[PDB]
């Protein structure tokens, strides 16, 4: 089906030092494979999975030059925030930007998108199309105009539709034995009686990529979701994903309840039913 | 080299449509440019283009096609003025720097009303240490030759506009310090109309 | 408030040093600089922004940079070659649009040694008097020689004037030697004018060509005269 | 604005009482960015805590996650502590077999 | 791969 490159930057005002902490994480999918880190040693992008080492010095060279000046831009937007919202330098403030790609099944362009945050709301950012903005406040308006004047977006633009996209591509195939990978996931159920007519029903998911995944409790077929604590699906830490889901139901009638698991990798979905 | 393009010259009549090209290899290229420059002077940036497809201003069309990698300019209405070398750049989504063709030389050429080939002997103010040979009023269709001889020195063609009784003529000078040159054989590596004037 | 450069001409000697000055567009803070040899594309040399070398091209060690906190930037080459010889361009851009500005350049000419240096010889020819009979028009010929580098400006003034209308000039001199990287060079300009306007003998016309040469700075240990930056033009007086 | 985290604590492959495993502390749904994350084995600070890059999800909000190898016992507790400027107080979550 | 041209507010 579908994949994506997201990229993320966070950049954090530190009042107390000079310069603002940064991070850049690039994910392919759900999965990272690269990073860069303000505070880390090294002063260029690393790599973060086994397909991505294969690139020469002259990608990495050009990565960590792009990298600096996003934490560069970062550092100068702060800034003209702290100015426009005339806010004192002994605060620490925050902007956020992700950027990407999807491609359907069939890997050609779907959707991109540009987004930009500061203290965590919304500032400006890229419409579905990518030929003009959402400006959240008065700010970001005139954010807006200069962005305009300057063909910032079709710049843009060409990058999402295109440069993104054939990069993507290109990391589909290259690490094609992890990143096009399906794991279904393992599973069990346990019983765990809560009171003394009441007892906890748990269903698992572990070790499956992607992490897409429907895990639903029904009873007598009706579908139990005010009545599931769900879980957020979480990383294993090995490439791998795992979710749970829990009902409480009356002792006795554990048999009425099932457990459903729908998932990219598993051919027709499973169904758990408590069984000792 | 990474950006190709032709040296030319291209020779395009006054009026008519000028057209360059430019080919690229690498996929990574993202931004593309034009830039004009005239003889001893720097480039000026005179187009730019991101999105596939045409972007028309003025006179000037630009054609980006990412997927067969070329990119053109159009210049409708070519003036004299027109005459300059037209570079293309590109710059790639690796980085920052621009990447450049050789440029590619365009000459506007006008349209003489009344031809009127000519090849004059013109003397020196002072002495006579050396002479020259105007071979002028020509139509702009007339290629002239380097000189086959070490020491007879042939410029190339060039247009002045008496802009005052609006008219326009080509001519190119020869000259030599040698005993046994003469108007008679100095332009004789090129192709002369051959109804040209050659008064004493 | 454009893109300013300096100095616009230069001569220096192999092996020597040399220190070109940019200054960017009022509102922009990043320059790159670029060589561009005769005939050929601009080759990026080196970026800077934020006093820092943001990206560097296929040049060596002995090209460094720096840019100051205004943002205007220094050029410094040392142990020169001849093939050093070209075009500085220097280009300004902001952070926004990225778009890159070229500024009038520095044209370097290294030579092996300064003897190589030559100002030009002018001479004006009048027009024939089988011309002017022929087609009620007379061409002026002017004719600058002998020299090297080609760094020149010719330009005919008529009674004082400078004039432009009737003007043409090669846009490339010609090579007398052409074998040789330090051959002489010579140019042409023709002025065209009515035969009744050159008839009148009080009308005065004058050929000049500026030269650049060498400075103040070199040494000069020949007998001719140091070739230093000068006028040198020639005139002719109606029939 | 301001927004309070989520917390899971779990071994990444399933655990088994005296075999060599992963302890991870999942924390998410945050902001601002600003979080102090510590695994305990008794009560007191583990050591030697690795975390993932600092990254966040399409409503802005920071998720991060911090491991460390351990070898659960019946005996031992395993837990993690969280802190943030949304919270009077912080928050220490066991870690259970079955969460 | 990341963006070259990332612009300023």
């Amino acid at each position: 089906g579908s994949h994506s490159m997201r990229y993320f930057f966070t950049s954090v005002s530190r009042p107390g030092r000079g310069e603002p902490r940064f991070i850049a994480v690039g994910y392919v999918d759900d999965t990272q494979f690269v990073r860069f880190d303000s505070d880390a040693a090294s002063q260029r992008m690393e790599p973060r999975a086994p397909w991505i080492e294969q690139e020469g010095p002259e990608y990495w060279d050009g990565e960590t030059r792009k990298v600096k000046a996003h934490s560069q831009t970062h550092r100068v937007d702060l800034g003209t925030l702290r100015g426009y919202y005339n806010q004192s330098e002994a605060g620490s403030h925050t902007v956020q930007r992700m950027y990407g790609c999807d491609v359907g099944s069939d890997w050609r362009f779907l959707r991109g998108y540009h987004q930009y945050a500061y203290d965590g709301k919304d500032y400006i950012a890229l419409k579905e199309d990518l030929r003009s903005w959402t400006a959240a406040d008065m700010a970001a308006q005139t954010t807006k105009h200069k962005w305009e004047a300057a063909h910032v977006a079709e710049q843009l633009r060409a990058y999402l539709e295109g440069t993104c996209v054939e990069w993507l591509r290109r990391y589909l195939e290259n690490g094609k034995e992890t990143l096009q990978r399906t794991d279904a996931p393992k599973t069990h159920m346990t019983h765990h009686a809560v009171s003394d007519h009441e007892a906890t029903l748990r269903c698992w998911a572990l070790s499956f990529y992607p992490a897409e995944i429907t895990l639903t409790w029904q009873r007598d077929g009706e579908d139990q979701t005010q009545d599931t604590e769900l879980v957020e699906t979480r990383p294993a830490g090995d490439g791998t994903f795992q979710k749970w889901a829990a009902v409480v139901v009356p002792s006795g009638q554990e048999q009425r309840y099932t457990c459903h698991v729908q998932h990219e990798g598993l051919p027709k979905p499973l169904t758990l039913r408590w069984e000792p | 080299k990474e950006v190709e393009q032709n040296s030319g010259p291209l020779s395009v009549p006054e009026g008519a449509i000028a057209s360059l090209n430019c080919t690229y290899s690498d996929r990574g290229s993202q931004s593309f440019f034009w830039y004009r420059q005239y003889s001893g002077k720097s480039p000026e940036l005179i187009m730019f283009i991101y999105s596939n497809g045409d972007k028309e201003d003025g006179r000037f069309t630009a054609q980006l096609n990412k997927a067969s990698q070329y990119i053109s300019l159009l210049i409708r209405d070519s003036k004299l003025s027109d005459s300059a070398t037209y570079l293309c750049a590109v710059r790639t989504n690796s980085g920052y720097a621009l990447n450049f063709g050789k440029g590619t030389s365009l000459l506007v050429t006008p349209h003489i009303q009344k031809p009127d080939p000519a090849v004059y002997q013109l003397r020196d103010s002072k002495s006579s240490d050396k002479s020259v040979c105007l071979f002028t009023d020509f139509d702009s269709q007339t290629n002239v030759s380097q000189s086959k001889d070490s020491d007879v020195y042939i410029t190339d063609k060039c247009v002045l506009d008496m802009r005052s009784m609006d008219f326009k003529s080509n001519s190119a000078v020869a000259w030599s310090n040698k005993s046994d040159f003469a108007c008679a054989n100095a332009f004789n590596n090129s192709i002369i109309p051959e109804d040209t004037f050659f008064p004493s | 408030a454009g893109v300013t450069q300096s100095p616009t001409h230069l001569i220096k000697t192999r092996g020597q040093q040399v220190t070109l000055r940019c200054s960017p567009k009022q509102g922009h803070d990043t320059v790159s600089w670029y060589q561009q040899a005769l005939g050929q594309g601009p080759q990026f040399i080196f970026q800077y922004y934020e006093e820092e070398e943001r990206q560097r091209g296929n040049f060596p060690d002995r090209f460094s940079g720096h840019q100051f906190p205004n943002y205007s930037s220094e050029l410094n080459v040392n142990a020169l070659l001849l093939g050093d010889s070209a075009l500085y361009l220097c280009a300004s851009s902001d952070t926004v649009s990225y778009e890159q500005y070229f500024g009038p350049g520095t044209r370097l000419t290294v030579t092996e040694d300064l003897k190589n240096v030559f100002p030009p010889e002018v001479a004006v020819f009048e027009p024939s008097e089988a011309e002017i009979s022929h087609t009620q028009k007379a061409t002026l010929v002017c004719l600058a020689t002998g020299f090297y580098p080609d760094h020149v400006e010719l330009s005919w003034w008529v009674n004082g004037k400078e004039v432009h209308s009737g003007v043409c000039t090669d846009p490339q001199p010609l090579k007398e030697q052409p074998a040789l990287n330090d051959s002489r060079y010579a140019l042409s300009s023709r002025l065209r004018v009515s035969a009744t306007f050159w008839q009148d003998p009080r009308n005065h016309f004058r050929c000049q060509v500026q030269f650049y040469g060498l400075s103040e700075n070199d040494e000069w240990t020949q007998d001719r005269a140091k070739p230093v930056t000068q006028i040198v033009s020639a005139e002719a007086w109606g029939r | 604005i301001q927004r309070t985290p989520k917390i899971q604590v779990y071994s990444r492959h399933p655990a088994e009482n005296g075999k060599s495993n992963f302890l991870n502390c999942y924390v998410s749904g945050f902001h601002p960015s600003d979080i102090e994350v510590d695994l305990l084995k008794n009560g007191e600070r583990i050591e030697k805590v690795e975390h993932s890059d600092l990254s966040f999800s399409k409503d802005w909000s920071f998720y991060l996650l911090y491991y460390t190898e351990f070898t659960p016992t019946e005996k031992d507790e395993y837990a993690c502590r969280v802190n943030h400027v949304t919270l009077s107080q912080p928050k220490i979550v066991k870690w259970d077999r079955d969460m | 791969s990341l963006y070259n041209t990332i612009a300023t507010l």
